[PDB]
């Protein structure tokens, strides 16, 4: 739940002393990062209907899976794929704007194995789904953020394998 | 059983089941026919082989019977003929299951310190098992009385 | 069936015929009082 | 004597001597001679079938392995990997090899060694992890063999896991999804917890 | 098949773990199925093995254990 | 409305209820030597 | 630990009756078909490495799962899933002859939930491939004998969940 | 939940065929016996409280399950054994109109065998209701639709042993 | 030898033979006259079945035979069929002894370390003993071949 | 721990032929002997204690030994006996179903000689209790059966000395 | 079949059939039942042969399905072995007729004229048949395999 | 890598990082930008790489590509390439480490039960990471190659 700044202090309340600085200096420098996060933050908001779209074409399309035989075949199961993929949309620009992957192992992480394996879910489209939407997510939101971006997308993977 | 023995012996080997284990089950279920007829044989027979082994435990050991012993009372000698029929309800389980797997785990696990507790002499039951296999050995033929008696005298020295 | 015959007249709802159910006996006897505190507020918040 | 009785007494977790009025005698004669070792006193007595059918034959394999470690080595598994390649000697060649995989390890002989009995190494008697210091006093408890679900590898596994799903207070407050009753994994009955 | 050996393994680490010592120099029967796993574990204490000599066994079969 | 991802495995991992949930059969077609071998044509009657 | 004989002998046995007429029908019944089973067993036992290469080339092999992301890219994984699924099918043919599934759910079944949840693998992958050894198995020893394996995969399918 | 035409399209939905003449004659066979099955369950429904009186009749009654010292004894306890009694004779009548077990597996086999462990009720007694309830309900109907009632109840013993 | 393993079970418990083990080593012997039958028919036709499941064995795997193989050349399919000629052997061991423990601890305990190393197929002996297998049991008699053909059964499972 | 099986086996294979005529007559020698040999194995197994039971009175008992002075004066010693006659009979049925005495070689004899001049015993009294127990188990068993009993007590008793 | 060549044998010489040749149609229509449960287990598993014994020639015989040959690729792999299927066919027609007449009037009249217009060497496809003839005689029993197999040798005797 | 086994092998004996894998690890780090531009080379000729190896192993082993071996066919062929495609992409795994724990936890630790269950030769595996080593160290320059290739050759020890 928390983030780079409710980790801070946080971690300094619980020590009994006040805001010092080396804690401040922690701050800097997620306050010198702050303003690359909120125009990454924007880019994706306006792109959340597109990113999923191309990323599904990227790996998800004409394959077993697109087809009978495959899982997301019958219409109710495709859309929900796309729907279990916008939420890794979502809460990985959530994380991105936290500087701190905590919101990752509260909402998004929990049911990951139990659910996708309940439901035949393969976890093994789904990994190869989200580096094919890290693909383009840094390609639309450039080098430097890409690479942010690229820990929470990294972090969802790793924690779903 | 014997199914059960082949197959846990054969389950710490974590292998399958030998063709030498496997015509010990095929042979068994052969010779389970035979064997069906005596459990029929031994329940019919079941009130009668109860009152007579234990008029010939009374001539031989009368220190169950008399005072200073435990069973000087008319329930308490009725205990002790129920415990010999508690035995003879085992004595027709291993014969149809082949082994003494059921003599062993529901029959002579612990009867040597329940028996030190309750005030009751080990030895003195295994004579009167003995007495209930002279007469279970004279109601059935002596092809079958060879393989039913030897289930008793597995458990006579069990007990002893 | 005091509780039933005033949803039978329309005197109340269902949702009030509901809390007029599951505040009986013999619902917190099933699902109360035999059993584990934060067992009893998850089942009755399984099934209302 | 009593050496004989203890030997028992940490193998099958109570003096079956004494209790149950049985164990091979056969054994204890070539323990009392001096012939055999109290290493191999424990080996002889781990392939018996004495031994497989109170401790092998009642359990699921991965809990077999958690529970022969408790016996013979006198303490809890440590690691998954330490987990893992015991329980690859189980689908070798059974309890047979598994008894022999261990007893021989140079864990055993570096702490018991030769002549002395096993003993379970508590807290106080040498250092204990931190890692498994939930499920290992669970283990050295009297309890340990009707714990039937298997404690290391459900949190071996758990720890490179994320939260799994639950209810948040734990597994027994989550009832059974049927029609009625409101069944739950009652705890103290079979500890699921 | 088994095989009674003599052998004396000192331990190297009582010094560190601080423990009681057993004497060893022992001799025990240890099996043929057995043996070469706890042969190795002798090598890596750099234990001295004394003397092998076969108990029982009947050296040359090919059945019977 | 809603239930546990523990407890579905409970209602629908089962044998009769699984061909609903994941793939099954798969079956394989005609082998190709086989349909190479029909004369186009499965019934005829008097022009036998 | 029960074989369907020791059970109709326990059955009989908590009552504390003798044998009764339908008890010795059920184990003449029991005596009746014990032929069939011992000639499955060495049948199933001699196939053992072939059914276990079939069933997983027919329902598990070419998807994601062998793909990197799913549970059998790793060869630690796909030999450790052998090992899972030879115990199977030894358990079963286990369970065959003693004609009781009793067997299997306290040496297979009892933890099988909770360390497939625990290490994070399918159990619906598990399931079917469980099930995809079923037909093999019933197109190996005839349909009279696998229609009577058929009773101890469902068995296990039925517990796994 | 699905039925005999509901397994058999979603049979031949997932190979993404249409309905071949391999399918047809598994419908064919149901609508056959359509007929049949539903004059087998208003036989049933007249006499629900009769297969129920009769099934007890011969297991549980005057025997010592219902002792003081018995699981049956208490008053509560029995009219939940009918009852629960009942439900496994109700949803036997739907697996039989429907011509599937799936409806079983769903509501009735749900978690059955963990609850009673659960709860301290035998489950060998249950095995011998239901084969009683089997006998009397295949004099009532007819030994015709009686066979393949017996096939939803034996289901049902099937995954209680 | 079935016996061997009764008396190591019995050891193993400290305790003397059980009368459902007796009846397993009664049926044993009272059939001994039979099993030395079942041997001199293979031994009689020992070099026919060579001759036919080296051709049944070079149709399904001619991977061997051509060259790059295991065994190419003809010195080297001679040894091909001796390795063949031990198994037909060691099965008529394996059938007098009534266990399987004469080919356990002759022929398939290392089995799969000296295949790894000697570069044939382990999966092609496991089809040699098949085709072996079936020309055999079209030999004996249906109901002597019920019990041989387990022993043939092993030889093929416990290869891969 | 070889059988008259397995010793004509592995006579054949230390030569490496098949089974030749001469190996034949050894085992249908076997054959022919091996049923009355379970049924003296039925007996000795029902008598084991009643023989030991006499065979002390013959020999062991009011002797110097039993008395104080002697050495089974002790309760641990005359207990250690009676386990170590139970152990000779045991083990010498064990020899008379193999038919040789490797079972009775690997076992029992290797620690006998040194160990009981290590711990004192009299061996030259140790020899007539059991020479004495060989004569009292051929009154109970039979005269033909009584000889191949008397060849194996004897490699106990050559054994001792 | 034999009735047929039996009639218009005695159509030319144009009298009735002699008992000597009556005999022999009593012997073949009581012998009739047994030759249809030879083809029947055929037909049943006609799928299992032709793909095994294709996968038997193309193993030992490699440069027929390699390019260049004939049957490469997968339709012409698939029609080769539909000329196989056909011959299944016609071996199981045989052996309900009791002759080798339905094969000799319809498969193998001109293959040596057919297969060197068509291009495939008629050495190799008479190799494919020896490996139907070592597949179908393996699916079934040990007496009635030698019958069947007379027609399998004609089909390779009528190319070779 | 070589920094956790230098840890692990610290951690177990209970002391501090001693100065032997203080030097270790401060040389394996200042080599550390020399081991990328091996191990990016490897990735950027990885095309090439796959398709030379892959013209050098099937002609060494024809027995695999011909039909009846396990690669026969262009979906079965394909997969063979791929099926070598995950051990040049280990390799470079193994490379940046600097040790083979990336080897041994994902390419090595259950291969042979792997291929046994897959109907592939194990050594000719063996001889195609061989091969494709022998295309490796054409790519780099001498001093590396010994350094790279030494990754390799702990590949071929782990399959024969
Ligand atoms: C008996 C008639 C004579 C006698 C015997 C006596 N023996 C012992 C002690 C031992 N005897 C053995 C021998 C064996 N143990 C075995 O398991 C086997 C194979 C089945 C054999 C041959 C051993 C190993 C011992 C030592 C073990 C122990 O003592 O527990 C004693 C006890 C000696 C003591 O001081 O403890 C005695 C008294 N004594 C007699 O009166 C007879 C001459
Ligand atoms: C990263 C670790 C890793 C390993 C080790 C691995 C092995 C692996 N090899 C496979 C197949 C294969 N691999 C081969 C390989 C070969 N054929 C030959 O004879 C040659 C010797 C050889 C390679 C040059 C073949 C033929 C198959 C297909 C097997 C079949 O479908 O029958 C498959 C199943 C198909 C699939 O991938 O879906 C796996 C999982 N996979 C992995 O992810
Ligand atoms: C005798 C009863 C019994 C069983 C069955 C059992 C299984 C068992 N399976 C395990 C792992 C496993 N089981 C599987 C199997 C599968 N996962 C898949 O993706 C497939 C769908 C499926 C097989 C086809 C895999 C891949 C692992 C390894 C997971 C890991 O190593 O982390 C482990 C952890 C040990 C290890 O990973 O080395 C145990 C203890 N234990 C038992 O005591
Ligand atoms: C179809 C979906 C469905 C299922 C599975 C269902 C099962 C079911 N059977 C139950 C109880 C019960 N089950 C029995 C069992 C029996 N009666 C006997 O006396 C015999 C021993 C045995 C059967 C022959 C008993 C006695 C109870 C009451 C237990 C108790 O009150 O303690 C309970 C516990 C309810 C309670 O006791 O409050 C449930 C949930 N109800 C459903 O709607
Ligand atoms: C029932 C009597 C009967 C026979 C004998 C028959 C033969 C027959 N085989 C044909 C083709 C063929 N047959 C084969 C067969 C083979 N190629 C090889 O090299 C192997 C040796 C061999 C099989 C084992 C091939 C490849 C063709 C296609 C010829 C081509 O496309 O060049 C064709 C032309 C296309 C067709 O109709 O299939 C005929 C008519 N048809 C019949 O109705």
């Amino acid at each position: 739940m928390q983030d780079a700044i409710t980790s801070v202090i946080n971690s300094s309340d619980v020590q009994g002393k006040y805001l010092d600085a080396s804690a401040i200096q922690k701050l800097k420098a997620y306050f010198a990062t702050g303003e690359l996060r909120v125009r990454a933050a924007t880019t994706i908001s306006a792109n959340a209907a597109n990113i999923v779209k191309e990323a599904v074409a990227k790996s998800l399309l004409y394959s077993d899976i697109t087809r009978p035989g495959g899982n997301m075949y019958t219409t109710r199961r495709y859309a929900a794929c796309i729907r279990d993929l916008d939420y890794y949309l979502r809460y990985a620009t959530y994380a991105m704007l936290a500087g701190d992957p905590s919101i990752l192992d509260e909402r998004v992480l929990n049911g990951l194995k139990e659910t996708y394996n309940s439901l035949g879910v393969p976890i093994g489209a789904t990994v190869q789904a989200i580096q094919a939407m890290k693909e383009v997510t840094a390609g639309l939101v450039g080098a430097d953020a890409g690479k942010e971006m690229g820990i929470y997308f990294d972090y969802i993977c790793s924690g779903l394998s | 059983s014997i199914v059960t023995k082949s197959i846990v012996n054969a389950d710490a080997e974590a292998r399958y089941l030998s063709p030498g284990e496997l015509d010990r089950i095929k042979s068994f279920v052969t010779s389970g026919e035979r064997r069906v007829r005596i459990a029929e044989t031994m329940t019919g027979a079941r009130e009668r082989i109860i009152k007579e082994a234990g008029n010939q435990l009374f001539q031989k050991r009368p220190d169950v019977v008399s005072p200073g012993g435990n069973a000087y009372g008319e329930e308490m000698t009725a205990t002790c003929l129920r415990d010999l029929d508690y035995y003879l309800r085992l004595i027709t389980y291993g014969i149809v299951a082949g082994d003494v797997t059921p003599i062993e785990e529901i029959g002579v696990v612990g009867v040597r310190e329940m028996y030190k507790s309750l005030g009751t002499p080990i030895e003195a039951v295994a004579e009167g098992v003995r007495a209930m296999k002279s007469v279970a050995t004279s109601l059935l033929s002596g092809e079958d009385a060879a393989e039913a008696g030897a289930y008793f005298d597995y458990l006579i020295g069990a007990m002893s | 069936t005091v509780a039933e015959i005033k949803l039978e007249n329309g005197d109340i709802t269902v949702r009030e015929f509901i809390r007029i159910l599951a505040k009986s006996d013999v619902f917190r006897n099933m699902y109360w009082t035999s059993l584990y505190v934060c067992k009893a507020i998850e089942y009755i918040h399984r099934r209302l | 004597l009593d050496v004989v009785k203890a030997a028992y007494r940490q193998v099958f977790e109570r003096d079956i001597t004494r209790a149950y009025s049985q164990g091979i005698s056969d054994l204890e004669s070539k323990f009392k001679n001096g012939e055999i070792s109290t290493k191999e006193f424990i080996r002889r007595l781990g392939k018996s079938p004495l031994y497989r059918q109170q401790f092998y034959s009642r359990f699921v394999n991965s809990r077999v392995v958690e529970l022969a470690a408790r016996h013979f080595l006198g303490r809890g598994l440590s690691s998954p990997e330490e987990f893992s390649k015991y329980f690859a000697i189980v689908t070798k060649g059974g309890l047979a090899a598994l008894v022999d995989a261990m007893v021989d390890s140079t864990e055993y002989a570096d702490y018991f060694g030769e002549e002395t009995v096993p003993y379970l190494r508590g807290l106080g008697t040498e250092a204990q992890e931190c890692r498994n210091w939930g499920p290992q006093i669970d283990l050295f408890n009297y309890s340990a063999p009707f714990r039937k679900v298997p404690q290391f590898v459900t949190l071996f596994g758990d720890y490179k896991q994320p939260l799994r799903d639950q209810h948040v207070y734990g597994i027994g407050n989550d009832p059974l999804e049927i029609q009625f009753g409101a069944i739950f994994p009652k705890e103290t009955r079979s500890p699921k917890n | 098949r088994s095989f009674k050996v003599t052998a004396c393994v000192p331990s190297q680490t009582r010094i560190r773990t601080q423990r009681e010592l057993q004497n060893t120099y022992f001799t025990k029967l240890v099996p043929y199925d057995n043996w070469f796993r706890e042969q190795q574990r002798i090598m890596k204490m750099g234990g001295k093995i004394v003397k092998v000599e076969l108990a029982t066994g009947k050296p040359g079969t090919n059945t019977g254990l | 409305r809603y239930l546990t991802p523990g407890g579905l495995s409970l209602r629908s991992m089962r044998v009769g209820t699984l061909a609903e949930k994941m793939t099954m059969v798969k079956d394989e077609p005609t082998p190709r030597f086989v349909e190479l071998g029909t004369p186009t044509d499965q019934m005829k009657g008097e022009l036998e």
